[PDB]
């Protein structure tokens, strides 16, 4: 049994590292907070310090907010009995403002107000956590990949329960707040517009997604396989190629004819999970607006 | 026909079948014992598929199925034209996978590297044989099975889904939809974050590893470092394909009654199966 | 209708798409050559990308990639047939010559710095405040090779500061010279940390550092070449 580089043999603790400065007000960055010796057999041992602006707790309160609006709602259900509370958990559920109401706020909160509630404070939970994606990258003077990356899950998002609904002229057309019923929303859907397999988008969604999956267990394993030559070193690595880039690169070459760069196998990386959501969310948008049907559709493409 | 930087790398040595007789390239591609019985398997599986074509009538790529034999044969053999030639692509298809997780064995005892990419790949080999051998064998009958077509096999999904009513709720299921959605999103960081730093603003320098675990420090007051998100990916993905063959191992053997009922064991747990109110009461 | 439309621009996309990535991961290795380096006829369908320019940290200059490709050190292999596609053998000692799975490649010799400018990697002695937090310490330990010999005992924990991590374990022979060998390459006993890649009497034959209390991009790919290279060549002494 060689080693093999999942779990570390030997942590090491130092001072505390309160990261690099460049152009972040540190008047904003909290304090170190411990250490996890539980974590460091994975990865880093230090729970240190997160940066809390202006974006970040507006952030905070919307999501505490969001997520305390239908808990209040789940114990209105649960006629406030703690035992009933627990045994209905995935049951519960804040359903939106029936068809009726169409794209009004005049819905009354036992009838899908609150759900319009929730879904405000939501909304600015996530756009100002965006928001708070890009600064803290511009703060570092890093390139804006994450926020791009992010806006792309963002777009799925926003199609289920905004664009979409308005283009139905309905909120009755988003998903409910709620384990089970959030799922049960998901089957319905596909059942109502002649089932989602017929999806040329939902198949290409499900392919990204496999191919993620795919991706990361060759990546991962590889940076694994050449970590005895410091592969995991990877920006060092593209400014210097080493021996464990070449043999990276010299194993797939070996296996399929082709490979990538240490650099390059991350454009790959990043494209690959991007186009999860991105073709997803075409698919569901065009759902029910110029499609109503999948296999209607599917037997004469128009 | 070679990188750069290749040669050197091109040694004797490695094999573990044969000794130096498949000792070498095509072009880019190694060869090896296991790289014959690759194209074996290979070419053997895709003529049975051309045959298994002529005795359905297309080659319609989107028509074409090759389907397991019906119940009816049990686990035991059946004619070619209606079992047999799935039978034996099966067989091919399973020595084609297994060979090539060899092979990669091979490429990287001669390359000096670990063996973690052939063991992740024999996690879908597993997978697979699951669907097609393990589950089947279990039941009863290869009918059981998934059969080869582009869209027929989509149909065993959602017929052999439904058969449970709303397979949302396999608990099993539920977990590995989780670490698949969580797989890719830590893809898109990992991607994300390597690309900022070597790819930074206007004619800043080329930001370093320190940066990247601050940036997400900043952001959610933690980060993993360079080893452990490689170790994250590597653990997401194949935790996402363990559950999966789970979700299908339990369905139809041990559980085979609709999948939301399963969920009643713990609401009539005798401490609040009666109390009133509620959704269930 | 619109939904055909959109599949069809999606196919278009992808391509590109395809195509950026795939030119993209030519900017190493490349072109292609023949098996006595002059540049290969047949380059495949895409094109070499426009060269790019990094701008590295800490004053250490410039990288415009795609560039010149040269190993920049003497290959000591030899063709073993009259045609493209066989193995080149050793004309000498493997480990030796740096062939093989035993192959380093001039990087810089200079160390990896951190964000800040200092040295990535340093002894512990010399890393003020940094400690064994976990796991059993090795340091004190004697080191077994795949002959079921001693080689060394190990005498410090080189870490990377920036990870908090354990990279290399400084280990001290006959001699009374040290070595570094990799953390990936070993495994840490309770009572002796055991080598599987290398025999005792390979030890010696580990590429020294020129300064005791840093490591070099070019050191380190030549320790961890020799090592690697061990599970190949060293495999007459192992079991
Ligand atoms: C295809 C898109 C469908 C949909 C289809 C499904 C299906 C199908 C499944 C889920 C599942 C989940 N969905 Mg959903 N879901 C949609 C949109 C959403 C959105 C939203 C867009 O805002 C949210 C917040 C969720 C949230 C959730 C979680 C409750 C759960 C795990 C997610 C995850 O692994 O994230 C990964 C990353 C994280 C950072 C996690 C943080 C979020 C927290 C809330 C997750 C808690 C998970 C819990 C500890 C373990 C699972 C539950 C237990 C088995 C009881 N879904 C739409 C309607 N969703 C799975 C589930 O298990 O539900 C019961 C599942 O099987
Ligand atoms: C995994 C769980 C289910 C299942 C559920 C689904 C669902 C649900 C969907 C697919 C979809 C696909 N499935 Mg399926 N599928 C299963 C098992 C398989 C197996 C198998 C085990 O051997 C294969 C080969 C495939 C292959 C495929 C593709 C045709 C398609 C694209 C997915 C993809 O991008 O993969 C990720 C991998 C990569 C990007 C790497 C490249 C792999 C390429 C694309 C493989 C194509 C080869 C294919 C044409 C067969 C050639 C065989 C011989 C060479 C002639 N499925 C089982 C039964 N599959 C999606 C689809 O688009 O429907 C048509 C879809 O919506
Ligand atoms: C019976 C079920 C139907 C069906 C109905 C649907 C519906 C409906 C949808 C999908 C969608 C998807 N389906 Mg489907 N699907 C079926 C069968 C399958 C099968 C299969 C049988 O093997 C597979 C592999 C898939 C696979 C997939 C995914 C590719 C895709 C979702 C991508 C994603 O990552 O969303 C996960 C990611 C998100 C939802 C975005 C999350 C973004 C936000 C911003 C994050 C949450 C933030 C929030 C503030 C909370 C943070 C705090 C936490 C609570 C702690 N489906 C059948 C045909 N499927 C989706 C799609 O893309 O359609 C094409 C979709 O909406
Ligand atoms: C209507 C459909 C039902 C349903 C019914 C089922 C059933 C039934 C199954 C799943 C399975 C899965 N479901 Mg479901 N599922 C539904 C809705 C969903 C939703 C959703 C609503 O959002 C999601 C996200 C999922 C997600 C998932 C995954 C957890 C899982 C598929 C991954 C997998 O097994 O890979 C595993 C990967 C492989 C088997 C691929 C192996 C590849 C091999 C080794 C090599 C191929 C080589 C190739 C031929 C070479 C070609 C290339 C070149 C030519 C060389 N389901 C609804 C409720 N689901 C499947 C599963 O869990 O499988 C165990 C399954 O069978
Ligand atoms: C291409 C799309 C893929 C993807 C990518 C992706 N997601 C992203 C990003 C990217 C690139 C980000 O940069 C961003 C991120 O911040 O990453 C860490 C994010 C993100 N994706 C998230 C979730 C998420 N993404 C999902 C999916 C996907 N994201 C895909 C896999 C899903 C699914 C599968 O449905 C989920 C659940 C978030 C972790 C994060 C954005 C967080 C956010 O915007 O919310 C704002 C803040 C709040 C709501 C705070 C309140 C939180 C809780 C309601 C209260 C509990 C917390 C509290 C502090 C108390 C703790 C007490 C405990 C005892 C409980
Ligand atoms: C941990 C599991 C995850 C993963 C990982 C993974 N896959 C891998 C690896 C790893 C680590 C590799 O090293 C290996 C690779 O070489 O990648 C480029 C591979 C690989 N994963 C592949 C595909 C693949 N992986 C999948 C899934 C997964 N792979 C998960 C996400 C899927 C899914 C999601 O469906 C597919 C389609 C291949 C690209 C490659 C293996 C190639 C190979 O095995 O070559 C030998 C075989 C042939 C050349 C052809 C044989 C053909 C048969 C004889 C006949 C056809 C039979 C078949 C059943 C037809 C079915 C068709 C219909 C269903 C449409
Ligand atoms: C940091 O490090 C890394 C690298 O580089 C430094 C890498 O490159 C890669 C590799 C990754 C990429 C290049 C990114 C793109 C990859 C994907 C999207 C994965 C999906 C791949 C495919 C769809 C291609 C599949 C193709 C195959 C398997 C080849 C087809 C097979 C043949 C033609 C037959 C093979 C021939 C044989 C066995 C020899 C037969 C010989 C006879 C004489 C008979 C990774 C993971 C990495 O992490
Ligand atoms: C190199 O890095 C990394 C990667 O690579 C790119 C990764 O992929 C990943 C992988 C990513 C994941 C698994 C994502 C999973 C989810 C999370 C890590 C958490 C998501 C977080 C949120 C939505 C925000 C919630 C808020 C958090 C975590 C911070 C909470 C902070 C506070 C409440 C404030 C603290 C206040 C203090 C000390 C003062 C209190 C004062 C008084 C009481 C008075 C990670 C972690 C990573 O790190
Ligand atoms: C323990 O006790 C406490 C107090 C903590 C309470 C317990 C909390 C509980 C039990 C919380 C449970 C919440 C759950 C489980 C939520 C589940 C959500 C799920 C599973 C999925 C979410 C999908 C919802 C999406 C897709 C919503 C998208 C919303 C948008 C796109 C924005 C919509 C915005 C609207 C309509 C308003 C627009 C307004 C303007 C002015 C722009
Ligand atoms: C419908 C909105 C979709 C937004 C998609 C944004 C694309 C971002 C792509 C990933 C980042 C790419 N990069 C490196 C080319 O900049
Ligand atoms: C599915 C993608 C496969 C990519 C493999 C590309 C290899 C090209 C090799 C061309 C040189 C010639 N050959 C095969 C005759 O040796
Ligand atoms: C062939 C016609 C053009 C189709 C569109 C091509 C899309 C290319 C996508 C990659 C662009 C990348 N980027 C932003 C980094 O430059
Ligand atoms: C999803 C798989 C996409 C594969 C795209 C095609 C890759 C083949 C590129 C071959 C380029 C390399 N070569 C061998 C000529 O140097
Ligand atoms: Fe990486």
């Amino acid at each position: 049994a060689e080693y093999q580089n999942i779990f570390s043999q030997v942590q090491v603790r130092g001072p505390a590292d309160l990261g690099m400065t460049e152009d972040v007000n540190l008047a904003n960055r909290s304090g170190v907070g411990p250490f996890s010796t539980l974590l460091g057999w994975f990865g880093n041992a230090q729970l240190g310090p997160i940066y809390l602006g202006s974006l970040g707790v507006l952030s905070l309160f919307s999501g505490l907010m969001w997520f305390f609006t239908i808990g209040i709602w789940f114990w209105y259900q649960a006629g406030w009995n703690p035992a009933v509370f627990l045994r209905d958990l995935f049951f519960f559920s804040l359903e939106p403002p029936a068809p009726e109401y169409g794209l009004s706020f005049a819905a009354p909160l036992k009838e899908g107000g609150l759900w319009l509630i929730a879904s405000f404070f939501m909304f600015v939970a996530v756009w100002s956590w965006w928001g708070r994606t890009y600064l803290r990258a511009q703060a570092l003077g890093m390139g804006k990949h994450t926020a791009w990356a992010f806006l792309s899950a963002i777009w799925l998002w926003m199609v289920l329960g905004f664009i979409r609904p308005i283009l139905m002229g309905s909120w009755s057309e988003a998903v409910p707040y709620g384990i089970f019923s959030h799922l049960d929303w998901t089957n319905n859907f596909s059942l109502v517009h002649g089932n989602l397999f017929y999806n040329p988008f939902h198949g290409l969604s499900i392919a990204f997604l496999y191919g993620s999956a795919l991706l990361f267990a060759m990546h991962g394993a590889t940076i694994l396989a050449v970590s005895r030559f410091g592969g995991e070193r990877e920006l060092e690595q593209i400014a210097d190629r080493g021996t464990a880039a070449e043999r990276a690169a010299l194993f797939w070459r070996w296996t399929m004819g082709f490979n990538a760069t240490m650099e390059g196998i991350h454009r790959w990386a990043i494209w690959m999970a991007v186009l999860v959501t991105l073709t997803g969310g075409i698919g569901i948008l065009l759902s029910g607006t110029v499609v109503d049907n999948w296999y209607v559709w599917g037997q004469n493409h128009g | 026909a070679l990188l750069s930087f290749e040669r050197k790398y091109r040694v004797p040595g490695g094999t573990l079948v044969g000794g130096n007789l498949f000792d070498f390239w095509v072009g880019p591609f190694y060869v090896g014992f296991f790289g014959v019985a690759t194209f074996f398997f290979a070419a053997l599986g895709i003529i049975l598929i051309a045959w298994s074509a002529v005795l359905q009538g297309t080659w319609n790529p989107q028509l074409i199925s090759v389907y397991p034999p019906a119940l009816e044969y049990g686990l035991g053999g059946a004619p070619l034209a209606k079992g047999g030639l799935w039978q034996i692509i099966t067989i091919c298809a399973t020595g084609a996978f297994v060979s090539w997780a060899l092979r990669e064995v091979e490429i990287c005892r001669k390359l000096g590297i670990g063996y973690h990419i052939p063991f992740a790949f024999a996690f879908a080999i597993l997978a697979y044989l699951t669907l097609v051998l393990f589950r089947p064998v279990m039941m009863g009958a290869w009918g059981y099975a998934f059969p080869y077509g582009i869209w027929t096999h989509l149909d065993w999904v959602s017929n052999t889904g439904y058969t449970y009513g709303n397979f949302h709720y396999n608990p099993a299921h539920m977990i590995a939809i989780s670490f698949f959605f969580t797989n890719a999103l830590a893809l898109a960081l990992h991607g994300a974050l390597v690309l900022s730093a070597a790819n930074p603003e206007k004619g800043k320098e080329m930001r370093t590893e320190d940066h990247e675990d601050t940036f997400f420090r900043d952001l959610v007051g933690y980060s993993i470092g360079t080893l452990g998100i490689h170790r994250l990916g590597l653990l997401l993905s194949l935790s996402a394909v363990f559950f999966s063959a789970l979700c299908m191992i339990i369905t139809g053997t041990i559980w085979f009654d609709q999948w939301v009922d399963w969920w009643q064991w713990w609401v009539k747990l005798p401490w609040w199966a009666n109390i009133p109110g509620g959704i269930n009461g | 209708d619109l939904a055909s439309l959109a599949i069809y621009s999606f196919w278009i996309f992808l391509a590109g798409l395809i195509y950026y990535l795939q030119t993209e991961n030519m900017r190493e290795g490349y072109p292609l050559e023949n098996e006595d380096g002059t540049p290969a006829a047949n380059q495949g369908p895409f094109p070499l990308p426009k060269p790019k320019t990094f701008i590295l940290p800490h004053g250490r200059g410039t990288l415009t990639v795609p560039g010149p490709e040269s190993e920049d050190r003497p290959i000591a292999l030899a063709r073993t047939a009259v045609s493209e596609g066989f193995p080149h053998a050793p004309t000498g000692d493997p480990m030796k010559d740096g062939v093989g799975p035993a192959s380093w490649v001039a990087r810089r010799d200079l160390p990896e710095l951190d964000g800040h400018g200092h040295n990535k990697i340093k002894p512990m002695k010399a890393a003020a405040g940094f400690h064994v937090s976990a796991g059993k310490n090795p340091i004190g330990l004697p080191v077994r090779g795949c002959d079921l010999e001693i080689a060394g005992k190990v005498v410090d924990i080189w870490v990377d500061i920036p990870e908090q991590m354990a990279r290399f374990l400084e280990v001290e022979l006959k001699d009374g010279s040290t070595r570094l060998l990799p953390m990936q390459m070993v495994k840490v006993q309770s009572n002796r940390v055991h080598v599987n890649a290398l025999s005792s009497d390979l030890f010696a034959g580990i590429p020294t550092i020129k300064s005791p209390t840093e490591v070099t991009l070019l050191e380190e790919d030549k320790i961890c070449g020799y090592v690697a290279g061990g599970l190949m060549y060293a495999a007459p002494k192992r079991k």
